[PDB]
RNA sequence: GAGAGGAGCCUGAGAAACGGCUACUACAUCCAAGGAAGGGCAGGCGCCAAAUUACCCAAUCCCGACACGGGGAGGUAGUGACAAUAAAUACUGAUACAGGGCUCCGGGUCUUGUAAUUGGAAUGAGUACAAUUUAAAUCCCUUAACGAGGAACAAUUGGAGGGCAAGUCUGGUGCCAGCAGCCGCGGUAAUUCCCUCCAAUAGCGUAUAUU
């Protein structure tokens, strides 16, 4: 028949910023920063990701642009 | 004193009484002319712009 | 204030409790009396929730900065002992 | 030394036992004067509850132990202490209540019930005794509400608001206000539609709008008080 | 502070609808409402002013 | 090397032995006021508080009529984010729906998400039978058994930025702008509502001296 404390009263978290199941653990938090940013290279250059797949060349999908010169003046 | 807390709680009675009960049109804070008597607006005083 | 780091100090007047804005530098403000120089600094206490716990007379130790009032130079970081940041999250009473 | 006191009743005498300790608590004239004292009311970390204002406490305070009702109020922008409804949660409002007086700066505590049966931290609310009066000037707003009965382009006649004539004739200055934030005033009485008037705005409203005066009407606490 | 600000005090206040009576006729312009027929007014008779002078 | 203090004395194999006598010198305790016994370091506070008033001679060793009796050497343990070391707080599928996601004024790229529905394995913190280690205990080494679904077994410290009321305050040639807002009509067993980014990450912030 004795009180028992509660758990905010054994851990006097108090007011805390609100933060993530992500940042929980360091080692998944660098993990979901890793894929996101392998994920904005492949927007900005040109990543190999394999040659012709299992089918063999439907031709060039996303698209041909013909104006577009994508290359280093030397 | 029996009589001090009995009168006490007779105090007790008539204010637990009123917050139980009903809440009047000056403290419910958005009136009406069909929530308040007729001149009642008139005998008050308040502080407006 | 270059020999010591902390100073401590008893809050004199809370400077300007009757101003109109709740987060400037007025309202944040507390004149302080300086216990070993015996002179009167104010100091910036950094929230108006954290001004609710400065009291009068109490022992209050105070900082500096490093970067409304720009010339109001030091800092209340306790008040009674307690951190006024942990006095500001429900960490402690006082 | 001895202290003999005459004038104490058959309970503390007919039920007097030596766990329960005795003290001799030194008031003064102040601790002896009835009053309203304003208080800077902190909720505890650990208080599930919030404290309506209506609700009685038991208070920690000086010597003695009360059971008053405060009103709680936030001295909002320095101009006027409005009368708040609940304790803010994790912040000081300004509580006032009727008690004994007690100088300023004396930090107290405040309970919900003297009972041990609460599953949990009994300790309601604790703060500083912030100064004392008579005569409490806690504030509530009162706003007085109503509809656009026809919508010319800047005038309108609203309704359903004032009663009569003659109270429009008292507040047949104001400022009122349409919640789209068109400020207007009262100009005068309409006549035939009694309690109907016309308003002037700053620009034309809708029939969906609804029109507001802000009044502030003053509220005195409760005073009952027992140990 | 933004880092000196709770989580409470961060919390959206809530926008209130009509009674149920006044839902009949129809939305509480409360600012956005309003701004848009204010400005759309404005642009309006920016344009009869300018029509006028011609 | 010098030791309540000068002055003398005695023992022994070895001492000018003092934590042993005799006076004198400076204090001080029990008394029936004549008499007697008396002459250390450690602990706490100090010149607002932070390292046990621990267990043993079991080892190694020392001393005595001497196998027993004795040991303030030594050993065993407890606290400790000052450091220093290793590294938890999860791993892996399946489908469904969505059509944009991202990057530099107009460009560049092609699969991305979900507070979506479900399915799998993995358990280590801990709880802990035992036995063992030990002077005795503990740690260790073994160890049967229980031991994960987020509202939990409940990761932090800093900073930057967005959104918000029938709220508030201030300025002013309407309807704008500012600072700001735990505070709003009702309601407290009343409500179920809004966050994103950066850094270090069981560690991090702050102040001054500064280099």
């Amino acid at each position: 028949g004795k009180r028992q404390i509660t758990w905010q009263i054994q851990k006097n978290k108090g007011l805390t910023p609100n933060r993530k199941k992500e940042q929980r653990n360091p080692r998944v938090k660098k993990r979901k920063k890793y894929e996101e940013k392998q994920k904005k290279l492949r927007s900005v250059k040109a990543v190999y990701k394999g040659g012709e797949g299992p089918g063999g060349y439907q031709g060039e999908l996303s698209g041909i642009k013909t104006n577009l010169v994508k290359s280093v003046k030397l | 004193h029996e009589r001090r807390q009995a009168k006490i709680a007779e105090q007790i009675r008539k204010l637990e009484a009123e917050l139980v009960a009903k809440r009047a049109w000056t403290l419910a804070g958005e009136a009406t002319a069909a929530d308040r008597p007729v001149n009642s607006l008139l005998g008050e005083d308040m502080e407006f712009d | 204030f270059g020999g010591s780091s902390h100073a401590k100090g008893i809050v004199l007047e809370k400077v300007g409790v009757e101003a109109k804005q709740p987060n400037s530098a007025i309202r944040k403000c507390v004149r302080v009396q300086l216990i070993k120089n015996g002179k009167k600094v104010t100091a910036f206490v950094p929230n108006d929730g954290c001004l609710n716990f400065v009291d009068e007379n109490d022992e209050v130790l105070l900082a500096g900065f490093g970067r409304d009032i720009p010339g109001v130079r030091f800092k209340v970081v306790k008040v009674s002992g307690v951190g006024l940041l942990a006095l500001w999250k429900e960490k402690k009473e006082k | 030394a001895r202290l003999v006191i005459e004038g104490v009743p058959a309970e503390f005498c007919k039920n007097f036992q030596p766990r329960m300790p005795i003290l001799v608590g030194g008031l003064s004239a102040t601790e002896d004067r009835f009053g309203f004292v304003q208080v800077r009311i902190k909720r505890h970390r650990w208080h599930k509850k919030i404290l309506k204002t209506g609700d009685p406490l038991i208070f920690s305070l000086g010597w003695r132990r009360f059971q008053t009702l405060p009103i709680y109020s936030i001295w909002d922008n320095r101009t006027r202490n409005r009368m708040l409804k609940y304790t803010p949660e994790h912040m000081h409002c300004f509580g006032t209540f009727w008690g004994p007086l007690i100088a300023p700066n004396t930090s107290f505590c405040c309970f919900q019930s003297f009972s041990a049966s609460n599953p949990g931290f009994r300790i309601a609310a604790t703060g500083t005794v912030l100064s004392v009066d008579e005569s409490t000037e806690i504030v509530k707003k009162l706003k007085l509400v109503g509809t656009p009965w026809k919508i010319f382009k800047n005038t309108a006649f609203i309704k359903d608001m004032f009663n009569s004539s003659l109270e429009i004739a008292k507040f047949e200055g104001a400022a009122i206000r349409t919640v789209s934030g068109i400020r207007g005033q009262i100009k005068r009485a309409l006549s035939k539609p009694e309690g109907y008037f016309r308003a002037t705005f700053e620009d034309k409203i809708l029939l969906s709008d609804i029109v507001i005066l802000k009044a502030w009407y003053p509220v005195k606490p409760k005073q009952f008080y027992n140990p | 502070m933004s880092s000196l600000r709770h989580a409470i005090q961060r919390r959206a206040h809530k926008e209130r609808a009509q009674p149920l009576e006044r839902q009949r006729l129809g939305i509480l312009e409360k600012k956005k409402d309003y701004r848009l027929r204010a400005r759309d007014y404005k642009k309006k008779q920016a344009v009869l002013k300018s029509l006028r002078q011609k």
